[PDB]
């Protein structure tokens, strides 16, 4: 197959690469070391104050639960990132996936030391993503509980509504229903809300001395029926394990408690259901790191992204469909450590022939089973007056419903621009790609800085204007001044991440690393048939 | 001359093959030795070449298909089609 | 289980084994020079006048796709021979399943140089008994579209009707349906109705400057509303490759095309579905070349069939069921090359018993979900008035009813003779096997040659009988002339693998190989449960 071959055309030692290389790799710099401040929590401050209490730290309890040097794909590190008034760290919970007893599993732990692991909105926004990532790829899931219980002051925004709290139990039960087990372990307060996530669950362990699972805890129950006790006496570790029975295993301190878990992992007569036929693993053709050189650092720059493609698929071998059909969109398949899949990668616009190229090729992977990865970097559809008498319209929905439709596991990740219509297309996050990644550079909105503020100005001055009037460039200037700051602002990775519009921020030279750990832990779960809804043709 | 031809170097220019061929020229076998000597019989050991033979080819096609089993599929290993 | 062998009772150096394996012999060479004759296509005239385009042959262009000295077996290659009124070269469409990318492929192309590649009657008729094996075998196929059109002259059988052309995109479209990728690689003019074929396909591959898709060539095109273009410009590679999108990808030449396919084949994700308790291989105890030799060279003279059993069988090692009973049939269980196997050959006449015997073996095949294999080798269902009285009528249904609903893959070869109820009885073309085959020794027809003149002018005289009349010996030995000669032309393997009542005439030492070929290939596709439906006891 020396014909399947992508030769780049890169010059590694070139100035203009070294120039991209250069501002993109302090991008990725300025997430490392941003990176770091968050693995802080709630600061130096109580974070020691916690370890005081004879507690394993979060981060430190999970490296101590997974298996010998497993790797951890961690999810929205950025959560909650700048968002509300105060630093929550990672939202006050850490997730992601890691082998745990020759098992990919989703774990879940909270950290006590960021605003007393109560849950923020954005708290239960990521408890409950990665229950999703959970479902959708059947990972057995270990939930680490140690809050407080919702943050109180901003309630209304985490108890109520479908996706609240709450629907944290709802997916559990659900879970434990299709038969991915549900573990719990309780190595701190547990009031009321936590409360059920330690009750709800096949199996539950508590660390003696520590771990309270209470509906109300003594504050709450002393403005109660008056009545005065402590924490240990009201729910605590020996309460629920001889006597009610809202625990199951009886542990030591954190450590015990994590061998303990461990130990249930492997009595789970587990077995993954993907299936697919990979094959040996070979690595790419060139570092990965080229790619630092390989992405513009001038945003609007056009570069080709086979050359992006060639640095992680196996071997640098790429089978190219309608290789010269509506060339803004790249399609062709190959393989990723093994496992064979189908990549989308944008080059440039988007008209017609693009979309059809690719309606038609999604129909072709799902036939076949293979997985889906996306390579967003659309700026949009070719807009016009014969471009819209073509159809530009209906044929951008067929490639939606495909995508849509497409029933095998999806993949996505931001190397560039999602802008309208384009984010959609390409399997945005409403299309439910099991994982969703950005790189520092990709800029993500409804559209354009001035391009927003270009309508948004526009019609004032034509209300004003079939008004008797119009709209001189003071006021015009002053209708625009915000919007093009706004946008360049929502726009950036970090507003992203933090937000949960994507699992996370990633290194760019890391890409196919990743991409081979979740397709695997993707493949726990069955890759289903697929069912098109009506194509307008 | 026996390790020589037991010798295999591939993929590269090689003088394996003007040893071999001066151990075996005749007038090593006798001392006709001096400082001349690779000059001399240049041509017995520095031969022109030449596309040799089908004879070659034929097993040269032989030998390389005998050396690519195919593929077996772990669907039915014993599959004659391989 | 040294029990289980078949020890032989034939003398491979006695004068009489000499004497078969003779004109047995004769006959393998007699086809197998024929089968030269038609390799050679439209004749050395026109065919080298191909190779003049710089277009590669057809046969030639079938072993550069495959795989590296892999295997192909080829089907129905008398083929139209003396049926039209010309020499219609293997129909001028060569089919046959073959190695690609490890995958067993159904490959289709046409002889471009046979009669400009249209398609005659037959040639539709090969082209359909291809996607057959193809359906109901789960493999992927590979269309090597070069043909003119469809046979202008004999439109009326060749156009219309149900199993006519156009039933080539029916089956095509619902293989693509039903998951069976569909490939086309187009290197020649493709006018009209083969204008489909890559239409309608996954993928397809076009040759610059040579191919060419459109749904009216010039001729046509010309005699439209005038115009007068050219072929490259109507419907070209680089037409459909760059702006219409019918093509897929953009092949330099003939080799460049085929190699482009084999990628496409290679991106499949294929898997098996079959599934047996196959054991490992172990080839027979007597040369299969012996078998020349066992066979008698006097049609009607008798032979113990369990010796063509011990020459095709592993290790000569076969269980017999109901040994000593109706042993007119005789039936067994045994493995070839791996694969275990059901057989049922005759072995003479064919009373009640032997069918009671058979549908019961029939049952036991089908519940344990092993291949049948039928020997034909029969002449007819022992007729008489207690016979009849007797159930040979609804004993014979038995059988049919299980052979006819047998589900599990079903293989036949014509060792002997197809005749009458016979044939039904025995998974004759009818019971769709999955392959049907014919030795050169073979003869099929409704009934003997004398046998049918016998009636057909007994009735003759029974008509002008009761008319007060008779036949004289002078009328009706004219009567019977005719037919004994007719009867005697249709019974020979050429005339019928000349209209596909066959899959191929084949070497009888050959038949164990082709047998394994064929088993290991049909378990691309899930071998089936099986339902009956009801049996007249
Ligand atoms: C959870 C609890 C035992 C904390 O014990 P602790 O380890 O001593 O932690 P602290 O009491 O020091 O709490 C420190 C932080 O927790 C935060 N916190 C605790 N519970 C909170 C809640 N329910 N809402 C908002 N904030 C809360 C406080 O705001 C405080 O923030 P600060 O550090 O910036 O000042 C105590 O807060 C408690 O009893 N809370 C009960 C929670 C509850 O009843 N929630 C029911 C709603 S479902
Ligand atoms: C197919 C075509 C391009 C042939 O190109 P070519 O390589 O130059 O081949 P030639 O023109 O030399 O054709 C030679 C043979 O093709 C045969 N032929 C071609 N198309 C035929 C057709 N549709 N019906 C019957 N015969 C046909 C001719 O009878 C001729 O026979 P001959 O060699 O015994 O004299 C040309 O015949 C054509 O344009 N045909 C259109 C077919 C069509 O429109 N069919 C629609 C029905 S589905
Ligand atoms: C930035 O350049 C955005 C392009 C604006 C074009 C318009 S806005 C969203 C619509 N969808 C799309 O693909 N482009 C359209």
């Amino acid at each position: 197959s020396h014909m399947a071959i992508l030769h780049t055309q890169i010059n590694p030692r070139s100035a203009e690469f070294a120039a991209n290389a250069a501002t993109m790799l302090e991008q990725v710099n300025a997430l490392r070391t941003l990176l770091g401040r968050i693995h802080e929590g709630g600061g130096s401050a109580a974070q020691a104050r916690h370890s005081a209490r004879g507690k394993l730290l979060v981060r430190e309890r999970i490296n101590r639960l997974l298996d010998p040097g497993s790797p951890f794909l961690e999810l929205s590190a950025l959560a909650a990132h700048e968002v509300y008034g105060e630093e929550v760290a990672a939202a006050g919970i850490v997730a992601g996936i890691g082998r745990v007893e020759g098992v990919e599993c989703m774990i879940v732990g909270n950290d006590a030391t960021v605003k007393g692991g109560t849950y923020y909105p954005l708290t239960v926004k990521k408890h409950l993503r990665a229950q999703a990532i959970a479902l959708e790829n059947r990972l057995p899931c270990i939930y680490l509980v140690d809050s407080g219980g919702a943050n109180l002051p901003r309630q209304d925004e985490v108890f109520p509504d479908r996706e609240h709290f709450g629907r944290i139990f709802f997916n559990q039960a659900n879970m434990s229903a299709r038969g991915i087990p549900q573990i719990a372990v309780v190595m701190g307060s547990c009031t009321a809300g936590g409360a059920y996530v330690p009750a709800m669950s096949d199996e539950t362990v508590m660390v003696r001395e520590q771990a309270t699972i209470f509906l109300a805890g003594p504050p709450l129950v002393k403005a109660a029926t008056g009545e005065v006790v402590s924490a240990e006496e009201l729910g605590g570790a020996d309460v629920h394990c001889k006597v009610s029975g809202v625990a199951d295993h009886y542990a030591e301190d954190d450590d015990h408690a994590l061998a303990i878990a461990r130990r249930c992992v492997a009595n789970l007569n587990w077995r993954k259901q993907g299936q697919l036929q990979c094959r040996a693993p070979r690595a790419p053709l060139y570092p990965a790191e080229e790619l630092y050189g390989v992405i513009p650092a001038d945003s609007k720059q056009p570069y080709d992204v086979r050359e992006v493609i060639a640095r992680l698929v196996d071997g640098s071998e790429f089978d190219e469909f309608k290789a010269l059909f509506g060339t803004t969109l790249v399609c062709g398949f190959a393989h990723l450590h093994g496992y064979p899949i189908a990549i989308l990668a944008n080059n440039g616009i988007l008209f017609a022939e693009a979309a059809q190229k690719g309606a038609h090729f999604i129909e072709l992977a799902c036939q076949r089973g293979i997985p889906l990865l996306f390579l967003q970097n659309i700026t949009g559809f070719m807009v016009g007056q014969k471009y819209e008498a073509g159809g530009i319209a209906k044929h951008g929905a067929k490639l939606v419903t495909a995508v849509a439709c497409a029933r095998v596991p999806k993949f996505t990740v931001l190397i560039g621009g999602s802008f309208g219509a384009g984010n959609y297309g390409m399997c945005g996050r409403a299309y439910d790609p099991r994982f969703l990644w950005m790189w520092p550079n990709a800029r993500i909105g409804v559209m354009g800085g001035e391009q927003a503020a270009g309508v948004l100005a526009q019609v004032k001055r034509e209300q004003a204007e079939r008004a008797g009037q119009q709209l001189g460039v003071e006021e015009e200037a002053k209708i625009k001044a915000p919007i093009l700051e706004q946008y360049e602002h929502q726009g950036h990775p970090y507003y992203s991440s933090a937000r949960l519009w994507d699992d996370g921020v990633i290194d760019p030279a890391q890409t196919r690393e990743v991409l081979a750990l979740a397709l695997s832990a993707a493949l726990n779960a069955p890759i289903e048939p697929t069912a098109f809804g009506v194509f307008r043709m | 001359l026996a390790m020589l031809a037991e010798t295999s170097v591939g993929g590269l220019r090689t003088n394996l093959a003007f040893l071999r061929r001066i151990l075996g020229h005749p007038a090593f076998a006798a001392a006709e030795l001096d400082t001349g000597f690779i000059a001399r019989h240049q041509d017995d050991l520095l031969p022109a070449p030449q596309a040799l033979p089908e004879h070659f080819w034929q097993a040269a096609a032989e030998a390389w298909l005998q050396s690519e089993p195919g593929h077996r599929r772990d669907d039915d290993p014993h599959s004659p089609w391989s």
